[PDB]
């Protein structure tokens, strides 16, 4: 199983900054430099950060690559510890 | 301890301690709703930290 | 596939079948990409209005269901590429869930939130 890295994120756009890693992956699928990250998680209430499952995280750093958004978060992903890796998808209410 | 001493205007100037515990009441307040509703405790963590 | 990907961030829903994300226009011109040759949802705005909330919490880019984790926690591993909620409030139409049943397609609540 990949592991989770959170990625800075412009404040507010981790959304749409999401969805143009989506639009990138499609764009990229049916070439010879795929995006190989697993998900992007963007929780309700998280601010300035994204949560990306991949294996590794120069996978993290090639596909956030050019992506504005994350440029603060292009030289440093941190690991999100694996106990604590169930608490990204909670939903308290 | 921290006078809010008058500028050379008329807006009151926090001292350099009022602003310092504003900062600490504004990541304590975030904080505290944090753990108050379940925040993954991600944010709660590097909160505990800043 | 492209068009799956919401179009715009504005009048979003979450499928409550199987929490995909797209907006009300595209479940309209298109339906659920998951859920369409059941649910029957394209062209009826109703139908989108009856299998679609507005209200969710969170949401999960789905982009390799077959070699994710969240996938499996999320129990979308066997659906499409998309956009999915992390959760959604709402409930499908009781007549809605009695005919999946009688065509053999159970349902699960979409709704993980802890709720106090
Ligand atoms: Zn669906």
């Amino acid at each position: 199983d990949p592991n989770l890295w959170t990625v800075k994120c412009k404040i507010g756009e981790e959304r749409a900054t999401a969805i143009s890693l989506m639009r990138k992956f499609i764009a990229y699928q049916f070439t010879d430099t795929p995006l190989q990250i697993k998900s992007v998680v963007a929780p309700e209430h998280v601010k300035g950060y994204i949560y990306v499952e991949a294996y590794k995280q120069t996978h993290v750093k090639q596909a956030i690559e050019g992506v504005g958004n994350l440029r603060l978060g292009y030289w440093n992903q941190q690991m999100v510890p694996i106990k604590e890796m169930t608490d990204v998808l909670k939903v308290v209410k | 301890v921290r006078p809010a001493v008058v500028m050379q205007g008329s807006a009151r100037n926090q001292d350099d301690l009022t602003h310092k515990l504003a900062d600490i009441v504004k990541i304590n307040n975030q904080l505290r709703r944090n753990e108050q509703n379940g925040a993954a405790a991600h944010v709660i963590a590097e909160d505990v930290k800043l | 596939a492209l068009e799956t990907v919401p179009k715009d961030l504005r009048h979003l829903r979450a499928c409550l079948l199987c929490s995909l994300v797209k907006t009300i226009d595209q479940f309209e011109y298109d339906g659920c990409d998951n859920c369409d040759a059941y649910l029957q949802m394209k062209g009826n705005r109703e139908m989108v209005y009856d299998c679609t909330s507005s209200s969710f919490d969170g949401i999960i880019a789905m982009m390799s269901p077959e070699d994710s984790w969240v996938s499996k926690w999320q129990r979308v591993s066997n659906f499409k590429p998309g956009v999915y909620a992390v959760s959604v409030t709402g409930r499908l139409p009781q007549g809605i869930v009695r005919e999946l049943k009688s065509r053999g397609v159970a349902y699960k609540s979409r709704d993980t939130a802890i709720k106090t």
